[PDB]
């Protein structure tokens, strides 16, 4: 049994609404983790126990390279804890950030990345819904991990479909932007816009006020600089068709579709799941607590019905 | 840069 003082709480690294994610160190064992803490009280009055039970599942019954792993699970009176693996890195929102683009070399290595764990998650029957560059991390070896699984849905396979409006504004594919249904196809259109993100250096649509926003995702046709390479334009058009039936990935063999594009020749899909090849790019921190790729609003402050919750993984 | 960006669900 694990319980919250078997851990030293270091530093804040991310936090919302509905949680809060510490830097913690067990005590035991001198491992650094990344605790995310839910307020028991405000998940039940918000009608969020749905998605906590959800994230909960997918991270006890998911093992993948890219995927955020679970190491506890645990709870008390007042409080849900998961301790995961702690990715030193940061979000790829960082990094984009602060080098405005990436090479495309870069962006085809995180994006094969991103294409093997939505492959994964695919296999699982589980859709993703809510890919996007605050949703993506670097581990310590400059490794994708995807986190934030609240969003899920289970037991989509082939092409059953979903009904909640849901995601992230920015990222909603056009189908979303419909009434009834849609299926597992909106997550190809979320890793066209990180690849847009990654290799345009901005959203393929944006506006401040929603109603515009959807507009543009509805209507609007992208745009592409000129100097973009053809089999990048080709990805990207293709990831971001509207139309899910004509969009790359969209059809019956799903991730094979966007495996098999050009922009994506010189990817050993094999080697991708094995981390057979040398990351663009590896964190350069000094110790375990150096919280560099992690922005200083969150790290300078300062720290002081779930029967199926608790959970000690196998590794 | 872009703001920092919100998931939901309704
Ligand atoms: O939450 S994280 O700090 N960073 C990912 C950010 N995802 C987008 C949501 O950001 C707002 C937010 C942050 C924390 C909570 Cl609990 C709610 C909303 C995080 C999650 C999972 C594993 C991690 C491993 N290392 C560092 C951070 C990790």
């Amino acid at each position: 049994k694990v319980t919250m003082n078997d851990f030293d709480y270091l530093k804040l690294l991310g936090k919302g609404t509905f949680g809060k994610v510490i830097l913690v160190r067990e005590k035991a064992t001198g491992r650094y983790y990344a605790m995310k803490i839910l307020r028991k009280e405000v998940i039940i009055a918000k009608d969020e126990v749905a998605h906590t039970v959800t994230e909960s599942r997918v991270l006890q019954n998911t093992r993948h390279p890219f995927l955020t792993a679970l190491k506890y699970a645990f709870q008390t009176h007042d409080r849900l804890c998961f301790v995961m693996e702690y990715a030193n890195g940061g979000e790829l929102f960082f990094h984009l950030s602060r080098e405005r683009v990436f090479t495309e070399e870069r962006a085809r290595f995180y994006g094969a990345e991103i294409v093997s764990a939505l492959e994964y998650l695919h296999s699982r029957d589980v859709v993703y819904r809510d890919i996007k560059l605050e949703n993506l991390m670097l581990d310590k070896d400059g490794h994708i991990k995807i986190t934030d699984f609240g969003l899920c849905k289970e037991g989509i396979s082939d092409g059953a479909t979903m009904k909640t409006f849901c995601g992230t504004p920015e990222y909603l594919a056009p189908e979303v932007l419909e009434d009834n249904d849609y299926g597992r196809a909106v997550d190809w259109w979320g890793l066209g816009v990180v690849m847009y993100e990654m290799m345009c250096g901005r959203l393929p649509f944006y506006n401040q006020d929603h109603e515009r926003l959807f507009e543009l995702i509805l209507m609007e046709e992208i745009r592409f600089p000129r100097t973009l390479s053809p089999e990048a334009k080709s990805l990207l058009a293709g990831l971001l068709k509207k139309d899910p039936k004509q969009r790359l990935g969209g059809g019956p063999s799903d991730a094979k579709e966007v495996m098999e594009h050009r922009f994506f020749l010189s990817i050993n899909w094999q080697d991708v799941v094995q981390k057979k090849l040398l990351p663009p790019f590896k964190p350069q921190v000094t110790s375990e607590v150096d919280t560099r790729y992690f922005d200083d609003e969150f790290t300078a402050q300062s720290i002081t019905m779930f029967e199926d919750f608790d959970y000690i993984a196998d590794w | 840069g872009r703001p920092r960006t919100t998931s939901f669900a309704e």
